RNA sequence: CGGCCUCCGAACGGUAAGAGCCUAGCAUGUAGAACUG
């Protein structure tokens, strides 16, 4: 089958390249060009799998053009359903707590750089540096037991197939600890309705009616 | 010599022919009528 | 753009293994001829040898029916000047860039109505090879074609690849040389080859049967008989040909004589005969006698 | 590259495309290069998109140099999304953008009002980006087609040639 | 109908232009019969 | 500066043996990386970059697998920190495949005939002795 | 469009290659005999063995280093192994340099 | 007409009829055994499964009730036509099996020419093996005797060789084969062989209580090989008239018994044809070549 | 027991058209290459 490579190989690829002024590359010109068709698919992939903040490095597969042209991110980012909602819920509670209880928060500057400050060199500037901790929340180990270690990893139980289909990341089984302990760490961003004799004139079928007669509801859409 | 430009209107579109059906009027019907 | 099944080119050009291998791209360049798009086909030419592609529109060949890659006429194999003129050809393909494009368009219309055999026009009404085209057209397969350039860097010392230059390292020509510079176009369009010129002074003095002075000299020695020869022999090889009066076989100078009664009959036989009239392999010489 | 390469090959050395994506002339334009310099709805509307992404990716940037935090990084990502509208200007070369800006305003609004629920005050501290980045990810699933589409006719006419022969 | 409809879908995959491309079909093997015939030339061989 | 570790959990305890190898191998790797771009050549130019891959990765196969030196879970945690080649690995386990230069040399559709690099023929085979280069790795018959 | 097999013409060729003479592939209407084309004689003398099918060769094989360690932190070759018997630099002769400075200057 | 079939992945290498004549064998590397109408239109109906290498060699019984099949890998495969489904997995064959042949009117047998070095006979019912005869070599071909009590085989050293079946030593070996044996085929006469090698001869010989003890009969020219050395099969008649070759020429070749002159040499064909068949009651040709394709001509 | 809260901006249409002139670029990277009694 078709098989991965080193990082450097590209790597060294596009820094060679840079910005194709040398007349030594001076036909993958015009692949370039031709590449520009694709730049937002390029885009579209690249800002789908952002890294989700209480992650600070989040590697992904990359396909890319053998003479650097384009890089597809060639990832799907799937999640767990209460997995992913507990966790933000669980950024929810710390930005709250945290904006309250800090003295200012400083906004940053945009363009955080430069007109003609050129993109800085990734390996060469920030490869090696430290991350920098993230917006963790501390889980309570009575409490939280049942998911302390493998809450804020990148795909959480990714190998277990005790949990997980497969490598492929689907059709997941939990236990009911996980959920009950998850529940009440999105308690937050939940609602605490228990049926549906709340939505009475406030559902799908009534605004349609609505609609239709061109009458509205008193807290609904026109 | 065929060129790679395109156009918003020759984007598939109404990609079924409704053939007229045994009621509406066939060709059989037709066929038949007085 | 044109569509293909397979190349046109002579053997030195083609190859030498039994298995070719040659990989295909469909509207792959330009025909510096047709100027549009053409197929490529790219050959495998030998071992180490420079892989070779198909360099012309298959149209812009069957025009005058010569090599798309090696370049030189396929029956024969000379410049495509010597060649037509050796049929004594007279092409007018038009040249400018608005004329030439209207000719080829309507060339490539008229090319269509054809079966894909032979070339078209003229090609077949001068296909009288004659002697002169046969005995310039070389014998084996100058297979010194595919091998590489100069490698510029191993003509200063620079090609540090070890033996992977990727041209012979060789003492390049010095350019002086008029078979050097000879633009594919020119050649193409018989515009002053200098090779072309090299081949009509090498068929300028190539060996050919000389005329005497006086008319009533119809008597034509044949030298270098031998005693396998007939009467009637050298009669049928010059009987026919017009009509002969006498003829003395000389068996104690191995030669003949033959007294003819038409003289154009007489050059035809003879001249044509020069050193060439090989009837049970004897290399006689055809000459106007005392 | 792609679109400096798209400039230069047009021959406009007058124009100059700089690092955060805006097009700027070196010197005055006459006529024939004040148009013959002009772009359209495709060109623009890549730059602009390119634009935020190049926003995104330097504020995870000056992130992981180390210079902001976690929290500042959420809270700038926030921002972005809700105030697209007065970063890139994409607005002018696809109106039909305020469908979105409007959803990430009333978004905001939802979030904001409901996150300042206590003693928590009402300025920069919220950085809950999960709504918008889902509203802008829509936006991009319907617009690569028609970009793609744009697109290829630019690049094909820049290649082979405007067809003024059948119109 | 038939050759009609190949021709069709021919000029309709024009306006496709970003064709899904499918692969390259099967190798081609043909056998060539050269107008030249002699000893020589194909190091002596009637057909290649 | 190494390539800084992501797992957070604490490497098994082979690792302080292959340490400096490791670090060594990672240094000449960033030095050949940044060698720039000489009028050496454009195809010649991603050839150290392999050599310094495999040669690392044949390090850890020797000491896992020939000599036994190290312990599975710590050669575990050095590949899923990316300094060895989890296939070209699995593939060296082959018969034939002891040497393999760089794992695009049996890649098939790789090459317009469908093949692979000459860099794969038993030189016995070729018969001819010419120095082969295979363009990827610049490699000289692997196998 | 004839349909063959390709294996055997790979062998065949991987023969007309190395070895120098082929199994002559003429499919005449004139049903010929199986024979060697090329380097006739040496098809001959050699019996015939292609390029694929093991024989003994009591050729030279060309001179080869081999560091096979993985552990030296300059050393490993190892598949890249260089040819010993093979120059350091590769440098056309003096004469063609100087020759070549000067057509620089000639043009 | 010409009614050319298609469909197969590959090179057809083995081909006949029913029996009957009522539908239609072919099959070659693609693993799978295809089977025909061979009247009305050449109607492709069904397809035999699961046979690992390429299926070397289809045979029916003579009934046309049963389907034997040696498959390079390893093993041969008893299957019933009623329904397509494998009856026996003949394994223990050491090596590729190239060569089937059930005896026919006589209790269920089958004997087994391999790539391994032996003869084997096998029994449809035990799973097991009756015997084997090691000469030395792999064997390519096997045909029966009409009493099913020797076993006839052409190998690798032209030097084709029969086994009694009782007495378990070589029967008969005849010799003047220029090159390797690659078909036998028993005619409807019960005692005359026919034989097939890539050294442009093929040859007759006759198995009887008595022949000349030198029964080289009947010779004809025209067969070819190549470097392609594929596999070359021959038939009778089903009178005994008719000499039905392929070969790697395209052409297919049809002599006669009697003056032995050339019938045909017909083209047509793109591919190597690897086997003809005969229809036991028309005079109906399918030739199985290796373009990927068949022929059914009618003579 | 009452709840009702449109919008939002960019381009073309204005700051001539030209032939010459001259020189970077930008493209090419090829094809071929000799003869006797
Ligand atoms: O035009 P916008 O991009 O959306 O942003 C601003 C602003 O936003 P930031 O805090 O994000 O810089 C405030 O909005 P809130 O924070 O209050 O939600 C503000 O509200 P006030 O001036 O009323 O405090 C104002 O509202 P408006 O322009 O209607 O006066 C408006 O937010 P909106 O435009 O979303 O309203
Ligand atoms: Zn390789
Ligand atoms: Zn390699
Ligand atoms: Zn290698």
């Amino acid at each position: 089958q078709k098989e991965d490579m080193p990082p450097e190989h590209v790597r060294k690829i596009i820094r060679d390249h840079g910005d194709m002024t040398n007349r030594k590359f001076r036909h993958d010109k015009r692949v370039y060009l031709g590449a520009l068709k694709y730049m937002p698919h390029a885009v579209l992939k690249l800002l789908e799998n952002m890294p989700m903040p209480w992650e600070q490095i989040r590697d992904v597969p990359v396909l890319y053009h053998i003479t650097g042209a384009i890089s597809f991110v060639n990832e799907i980012p799937w999640v767990i359903e209460p997995v992913y909602i507990s966790q933000w819920g669980s950024m929810w509670i710390m930005m709250r707590r945290e904006k309250r209880d800090r003295r200012h928060f400083k906004r940053m500057r945009f363009p955080p750089f430069d007109d003609e400050e050129p993109p800085l060199d990734y390996a060469d500037n920030i490869l090696d540096v430290e991350p920098l901790e993230a917006i963790q929340l501390e889980l309570d180990p009575e409490e939280d037991a049942p998911v302390l270690d493998w809450f804020y990893d990148h795909q959480p139980l990714r190998d277990s197939r005790k949990y997980v289909n497969g490598s492929t990341y689907q059709r997941w089984q939990f236990t009911l600890p996980m959920m009950s302990t998850l529940y009440r760490l999105a308690n937050q961003l939940l609602t605490d309705l228990v049926d549906d004799n709340y939505f009475y004139l406030f559902d799908l079928k009534a605004f349609f009616t609505s609609k239709a007669l061109n009458m509205a509801i008193p807290g609904g859409p026109k | 010599q065929l060129s790679k430009q395109y156009s918003s209107r020759d984007l598939p579109s109404h990609t079924k022919i409704k053939y007229r059906q045994t009621t509406q009027d066939a060709p059989e019907e037709v066929r038949n009528r007085d | 753009w044109e569509d293909a099944d397979f190349p046109i080119l002579c053997q030195t050009c083609l190859g030498e293994n039994p298995y070719i291998r040659m990989t295909k791209e469909k509207y792959g360049k330009e025909c510096k001829i047709c100027a549009r798009p053409f197929t490529v086909f790219r050959w495998c030419p030998g071992v180490r040898m420079r892989f070779k592609k198909t360099e012309v529109c298959q149209t812009c060949s069957k025009l005058k029916n010569v090599c798309q890659t090696c370049l030189l006429d396929l029956e024969y194999g000379l410049p495509i000047q010597v060649r037509d003129a050796g049929l004594s050809f007279k092409d007018d393909m038009p040249k400018s860039d608005v004329n030439k494009e209207y000719y080829t368009q309507n060339m490539e219309r008229e090319i269509s109505n054809s079966d894909g055999t032979r070339p078209v026009g003229m090609l077949g009404k001068a296909t009288s090879t004659s002697d002169m085209l046969l005995k310039l057209a070389r014998t084996t397969p100058y297979y010194k074609r595919n091998r590489p350039h100069i490698c510029s860097f191993w003509v200063k010392g620079e090609c540090k690849r070890g033996e992977e230059c990727p041209y012979r390292h060789e003492k390049p020509t010095d350019p002086d040389d008029p078979l050097a510079d000879q633009n594919i176009k020119d050649r193409y369009y018989g515009i002053n080859d200098p090779v072309a010129d090299k081949l009509l002074k090498r068929a300028s003095t190539m060996p050919r049967l000389d005329p005497p002075e006086d008319k009533t000299i119809t008597t034509l020695y044949v030298g270098g008989l031998g005693d396998t020869i007939t009467e009637t022999d050298l009669r049928n090889h010059f009987y026919q040909f017009g009509e002969i009066r006498t003829i003395t076989v000389v068996q104690r100078q191995q030669c003949a004589f033959i007294q003819f009664a038409t003289r154009q009959a007489a050059e035809v036989a003879a001249e044509k005969s020069f050193n060439k009239l090989i009837v049970n392999g004897r290399r006689l010489n055809v000459k106007w006698g005392r | 590259n792609m679109l400096n390469l798209l400039i230069h090959r047009k021959n406009l050395n007058y124009l100059h495309l700089d690092y955060n994506f805006n097009l700027k002339p070196v010197k005055t334009l006459t006529t024939k290069e004040r148009k013959k310099s002009r772009f359209g709805n495709a060109f623009h509307l890549c730059r602009e998109v390119l634009r935020l992404t190049k926003l995104v990716v330097d504020s995870h940037v000056q992130y992981r140099l180390g210079n902001v935090d976690a929290f500042q990084l959420a809270d700038g990502l926030q921002y972005i999304f809700a105030h697209v509208g007065q970063l890139t200007g994409m607005y002018r070369y696809k109106y039909k953008l305020m469908r979105q800006i409007r959803m990430c305003k009333d978004l905001k609004h939802l979030i904001y009002y409901r996150f300042n629920t206590g003693p928590v005050g009402k300025g920069p501290g919220c950085g809950f980006w999960a709504a918008g980045w889902r509203v802008w990810l829509f936006f991009m699933r319907g617009i690569t087609p028609l970009l793609e589409r744009w697109l290829g006719n630019l690049l094909a006419r820049q290649f082979e040639g405007r067809h003024s022969k059948g119109v | 109908r038939v050759a009609l409809e190949k021709s069709v879908s021919q000029k309709v995959a024009a306006a496709m232009p970003v064709r899904a491309a499918d692969k390259l079909a099967p190798a081609q093997y043909i056998r060539y019969t050269p107008s030249q015939q002699g000893v020589a030339f194909n190091s002596g061989a009637k057909q290649r | 500066m190494p390539k800084v570790k992501r797992s957070r959990k604490a490497p098994p305890d082979g690792w302080e043996l292959i340490e400096p190898t490791l670090d060594e191998l990672d240094q000449k790797m960033r030095e050949a990386e940044t060698e720039p771009h000489e009028g050496k050549r454009k195809v010649e130019s991603l050839w150290p970059i392999f050599r310094i891959h495999h040669q690392k990765t044949r390090y850890i196969f020797d000491l896992f697998y020939k000599r036994k030196a190290i312990s599975r879970e710590l050669y575990e945690y050095c590949i899923k920190e990316g300094y060895a080649d989890k296939n070209l690995i699995a593939k060296w386990k082959k018969q034939g495949y002891e040497n393999l230069c760089c794992l695009r040399c049996i890649q098939t559709r790789d090459t317009n005939f469908g093949t692979n690099c000459i860099c794969r023929v038993p030189k016995s085979k070729l018969e001819v002795g010419r120095i082969i280069e295979c363009t990827h790795c610049g490699c000289r018959g692997c196998s | 469009p004839a349909h063959i097999n390709d294996f055997m013409f790979e062998q065949q060729r991987r023969t007309f290659a190395t070895y120098g003479y082929a199994l002559d592939p003429s499919l005449d209407n004139h049903q010929v005999s199986a024979k060697y084309i090329g380097s006739v004689e040496e098809a001959e003398k050699n019996q015939g063995l292609t390029v694929f099918e093991t024989g003994q060769k009591k050729t030279e094989k060309r001179k080869k280093f081999k560091e096979n360690d993985a552990s030296n932190i300059d050393g490993f070759l190892g598949p890249w192994a260089k040819y010993v018997d093979e120059k350091d630099v590769a440098k056309p002769s003096e004469e063609e340099q100087k020759e070549l400075d000067e057509i620089t200057a000639k043009r | 007409p010409i009614m050319l079939l298609s469909g197969h992945e590959g090179e057809v290498y083995c081909c006949k009829f029913h029996p009957n004549g009522s539908t239609l064998a072919s099959a070659g590397f693609d693993r799978l055994i295809l089977l025909w109408n061979v009247y009305g239109d050449c109607d492709n109906y069904a397809t035999l499964k699961g046979h690992s290498g390429a299926v070397m060699e289809l045979h029916y019984n003579t009934d046309g009730s049963m389907l034997f099949s040696a498959s390079t890998d390893k093993t041969v495969a008893v299957w019933d036509s009623e329904t397509g489904e494998r009856v026996k997995r003949l394994k223990g064959h050491t090596s590729f099996v190239n060569s089937c042949y059930p005896a026919r009117r006589g209790p269920q047998l089958v004997c087994t020419g391999s790539d391994d070095g032996t003869v084997k006979l096998w029994d449809i019912r035990k799973k097991a093996a009756i015997q084997t005869f090691q000469n030395t070599y792999q064997v390519l071909a096997v045909t029966f005797n009409d009493t099913s009590d020797q076993i006839i085989s052409g190998g690798i050293d032209n030097d084709i060789k029969v086994w009694d079946l009782r007495q378990n030593k070589l029967t008969y070996t005849m010799r003047g084969h220029a090159d390797s044996v690659t078909g036998l085929s028993l005619s409807s006469e019960g005692s005359y062989l026919l034989s097939n090698a890539m050294d442009n001869t093929v040859r007759v010989w006759d198995v009887r209580p008595f022949a000349p003890k030198e029964r080289c009969v009947k010779i004809f020219q025209g067969n070819v090989h190549n470097f392609e050395k594929n596999l070359l099969r021959c038939s009778w008649s089903p009178d005994g008239s008719k000499i039905a070759a392929g070969s790697a020429d395209r052409f297919v070749y049809v002599w006669d018994t009697t003056s032995r002159r050339i019938l045909y040499k017909l083209p047509g064909h793109a591919g190597s044809i690897n086997e003809v068949a005969f229809h036991p009651d028309e005079p109906i040709i399918i030739s199985a070549s290796s373009d990927k394709r068949l022929y059914m001509g009618e003579i």
